[PDB]
C-alpha cells in the first residue's frame, strides 16, 4: 500500500521503510564495510568480525543476546561482500522492538573480550573449511587477488595464517572506522518509519569518515592457479568489467545474458546459451559453462566461467573465449539481444519477488546511490542498451587485459599466452 | 563431497547486486553468487 | 697418484674412479632422474623414493640394509635436485663391497611394497615441513613454479594433496623408466675402476629411453606472492639466465660474482659486492641482498634475492634491480671482473677441494658432458669471458621477460609493471 | 624457528653445479643450494 520512504539525514544516513501487510517484519542495518577495506596488516578481519555477532556488548551478554532472539524465534544473520555488510534481522511483527535492541547493541556497542575473541578463532578455520568445499568459492577468490593488486584483492575468508592472530583492538578499531554514520543505511521490511527514523536518530549517530582502511581501486591482469587431484577443472577468465550502476556496467550485463548459461530448466540443457552451444560443439559430452559478471563500486569483472574434465580443460576455455570474440567481431543479431533483456528483467524482478529479495535489493541501493529507484525505472535503463552497445563491450573483453583462476589437473589449461 | 560426474553441472556465479555473497547467521550459514 | 678414468659403456652409463691415498671410499650412482621427470599425474613421485631408499628390496630386507650399513658405519644419502638424482655411498675402505651390493640392491631391486610404501607416506609431511622451515625453500621452489610451466617448475617436494596418494605402482614406474642404464654415471672416489667396471657392467644394464616422463623446457615469466606475518620479506627476480656448460652461461656466471654477495669474512660487510653497496646506500640499516644464478640442461634463471622489512620491499628491490641494470648500460670498468673472475676461480676450486664436492662434480660431469673435464680448463673457460661479454648477458637481464616471487607482508612489494 | 633480526642475514642461494640440492639421509638430513 504505502512505497518505501527514503530519508538522508545530517549524518549521510539512509533509512527505508514499507509497512507490509503480512506477519513478518525484518531489519538490516546495511554497514559499508566489505573485505576491501582491509590492509597487509589487518586482513581476515571483517571475517572474524562477522562470525562474532553474538558476543557480549555493552547492553547485552552473549547469553542473553542469543537465548533472546531464540525467546520469540528470530534469526541474525550477518551477511558481507567485497564491498559491503549487511546485518540481518528477521523476526514477528511483535517482537521488533526486543529485536531490535539486540542488533543495535550487536552493531554499535560490541565489546570483544580478550578471553570471548580467543574462543572464537578456532571457528574461521572451521568456517573457511567449510566454504573452501565449493571450488566456486577457492577459485572466484583466487579470481579476486590475481585481478586485483591492492583492495578488492582482499579475500572474504581469512587467510590460513592470520587465524588465531586476529586481535580485540583489530576488531573494535575495525568497528570504529567502518562501522559508522556516513556508511550506514537502515531498512525496514514491516516497520514504521516514523518510529523507524526516531530510533535511527538516536542510535546510529557516529563519526568516522571513509578509507582510514586504505580505500582506492585497481585492476591489474594475473593468474593464479591452484593444482589439485580432482577429475574435474575449474578456471576463471575476467577482464575489467564496467562499474557499478553506470550505462557499460548495464550493457556488460545484458552481454553477460546473451552468453549467459544459468539453466532456467530442470534437468534441461540451454538452447538460448551460445557459449553452451559453441563450447559444446567442439567439447565432450560432460562439461558446463557459464558467463560471469561482476560489478562493484570503483571496477567490474566480467568473462566467463568454466568447468571441464582434464584433458577438455583448454578446448573448452578457448571455444568459450573465441565465441565471445564472435561477438566482439561484430557478429551479433538483434533477436538474440531482446531475449537476453528479457531473460534479465524477468530475473531482476524474481530477485525482488521475495522479502529477503527486497530487503538486499533496497539496502544495497542505499550505499551506491542514495536512494531507492523503482522497478520500473530499473527496467527502462536495460532496454536502453543498444545491440551494439553489446558488441561495443563484447570488444572490450577481448581487448581489456586478461585476468584467470583454475583449480585441478592443470596439464591442459591455457595460460594468458595460450589465448 | 557429493559427486559430480553427469551433465547436471550447472554452477556458475553472476547475480545483480550481490556477487559471492557469504552469509554467517547465529542459526544457518553459507555460500552463494 | 692415478687421475680418474671415464668409460662409457655400449649401454651409455658413465663410470669413473680415482685410488686415493686416504681411509675413506665412497661411491655415488647419479641417476638422470630430476623433479622435473614428473607430470601433473605424477608430480611428488620423486620425493617419496628420496625418502624410500631404506626400504625391502629383491636381496636385501630394510633391515639388513640399515642393520648392514650401521654394523660398518656407513652413511647412505640420496640427493636429488630438478636435473639429477645423486645416490651417495660412504664407508670404510675394507667394507664397500657389503656397502657397494646395498646400493645395487637399493637402485636396481627396489620392491616398494603396499605396506611398506604406506608407512611412509606421513615421513613426506615431516620432511616438507622441516625443508619449508627455511624462507628461502618456498621462496626457489616458487619461483621455479612461477618462471617455468611445465617441467622445471616441477618442485621438489611433494605437493600437499597428493602425501598419501602416491602409490607404488608410480614408484616402481618412476624407478624402471628413470633408474635406467644410458641416464647413469657411476663414481668412485677410493675404488678400483677395473673392478668398478666389473660391478658396473653386471649390475647397471637396464633399458629405458628419455623422456617417458615427458622431458622438454620452456621457460614463462610470471609471479608467485605468498603473503605472511614476518616482518621480513624475500623475494627473487630472475630471467631466463643462459644454458648449462654453455659460454653465455659461463658468462653470466662471472656476472653473477661482479654483484654476487656471498660474504666471504665473517661478520663481515661486502665492500666488493655493487648490488650491496647499491642497495644499501638507499637502503636501510638492517636487510641483506644476493645475487641469484641457477644453471640447467636446458635453461637457466639468473637473476638477485632480496630480504628485506615490510616498508624496504620496494626501496630494496629497485634499488637492486637499477644498479644491474647500470651494467647493462655499459658501466663496468675492468678491474671489478678479474676480481669476480678470481673469487669464481677460487670458489670452484674450493668447492672440489673435498671428497664429497669432487665427487659431485664428476658425477655432475658425467651427466651432462660424458667426460670428466679437468679443473685446469675449467678455470681457463671462466677466463675466456669478454669485460664485455658481461655486460653483454647482463642487458639481457634487464631485457628478458621478468620472473618474480616474494613472501611476507607484501604492501611494499613491486609487481611486474612497477619496475 | 631463529630470529633473524640483524646484519647477520647472509643467506641466498647460488652455487657452481649443484642449485637448491635436497638431501634425505638414512642418518642425517638437509636443504642446500
Amino acid at each position: 500500500p504505502q512505497d518505501l520512504e527514503f530519508t538522508r539525514l545530517p549524518n549521510g544516513l539512509v533509512i527505508a521503510s514499507l509497512e507490509n501487510y503480512a506477519p513478518a517484519s525484518r531489519i538490516g542495518l546495511f554497514i559499508k564495510a566489505g573485505s576491501r577495506y582491509e590492509n597487509s596488516n589487518n586482513l581476515g578481519t571483517s571475517h572474524l568480525l562477522r562470525l562474532a555477532s553474538s558476543l557480549t556488548t555493552k547492553g547485552a551478554s552473549s547469553f542473553k543476546i542469543t537465548r533472546g532472539i531464540e525467546a520469540v524465534g528470530g534469526k541474525l544473520s550477518v551477511t558481507s561482500t567485497r564491498e559491503n555488510m549487511a546485518y540481518t534481522v528477521e523476526c514477528l511483527r511483535d517482537d521488533v522492538d526486543i529485536l531490535m535492541e539486540f542488533l543495535l547493541n550487536v552493531t554499535t556497542a560490541p565489546e570483544f573480550r580478550r578471553w570471548e575473541v580467543a574462543a572464537l578463532q578456532p571457528q574461521l578455520r572451521i568456517d573457511k573449511a567449510v566454504a573452501l568445499q565449493n571450488p566456486q568459492a577457492h577459485v572466484i577468490e583466487n579470481l579476486h587477488a590475481a585481478a586485483y593488486r591492492n583492495a578488492l584483492a582482499n579475500s572474504l575468508y581469512c587467510p590460513d595464517y592470520r587465524i588465531g592472530k586476529v586481535t580485540p583492538v583489530e576488531l573494535h578499531d575495525y568497528v570504529q572506522n567502518h562501522f559508522t554514520s556516513a556508511r550506514m543505511a537502515l531498512i525496514g521490511l514491516g516497520v514504521s518509519h516514523p518510529v523507524l527514523k526516531q530510533v535511527a536518530e538516536q542510535f546510529l549517530n557516529i563519526r568516522g569518515g571513509l578509507g582510514l582502511s586504505g580505500a582506492k581501486a585497481k585492476y591489474h591482469g594475473g593468474e593464479i592457479r591452484e593444482q589439485n587431484g580432482d577429475s574435474l577443472v575449474h578456471a576463471a577468465l575476467v577482464a575489467e568489467s564496467a562499474a557499478i550502476g553506470s550505462a557499460e556496467a548495464n550493457a556488460f550485463s545484458v552481454l553477460q545474458h546473451v552468453l549467459g548459461a544459468g539453466p532456467h530448466v530442470k534437468r534441461g540443457s540451454n538452447a538460448t546459451s551460445s557459449l553452451y552451444q559453441a563450447v559444446a560443439k567442439g567439447v565432450h559430452q560432460p562439461f558446463d559453462v557459464s558467463a560471469f559478471n561482476a560489478s562493484y563500486s570503483d571496477s567490474g569483472l566480467f568473462g566467463f566461467y568454466t568447468i571441464s574434465q582434464a584433458a577438455s580443460a583448454g578446448d573448452v576455455i578457448k571455444a568459450a573465449y573465441n565465441q565471445v570474440k564472435t561477438i566482439a567481431q561484430g557478429n551479433l543479431s538483434n533477436p538474440d539481444v531482446q531475449a537476453a533483456k528479457n531473460k534479465l528483467k524477468a530475473g531482476y524482478l524474481m530477485s525482488v519477488e521475495s522479502s529477503e529479495g527486497f530487503l538486499d535489493e533496497v539496502g544495497s541501493q542505499a550505499l551506491a546511490a542514495g536512494s531507492y529507484t523503482p522497478p520500473s525505472t530499473v527496467l527502462q535503463q536495460i532496454d536502453a542498451v543498444a545491440d551494439a552497445d553489446v558488441i561495443n563491450a563484447a570488444k572490450k573483453f577481448v581487448s581489456g587485459r586478461k585476468s584467470m583462476a583454475a583449480s585441478g589437473n592443470l596439464g591442459h589449461t591455457p595460460f594468458i599466452d595460450e589465448l | 563431497k557429493r559427486s559430480v560426474l553427469c551433465r547436471e553441472s550447472l554452477r556458475g556465479q553472476a547475480a545483480g547486486r550481490p556477487l559471492v555473497a557469504s552469509v554467517s547467521l547465529n542459526v544457518p550459514a553459507s555460500v552463494r553468487y
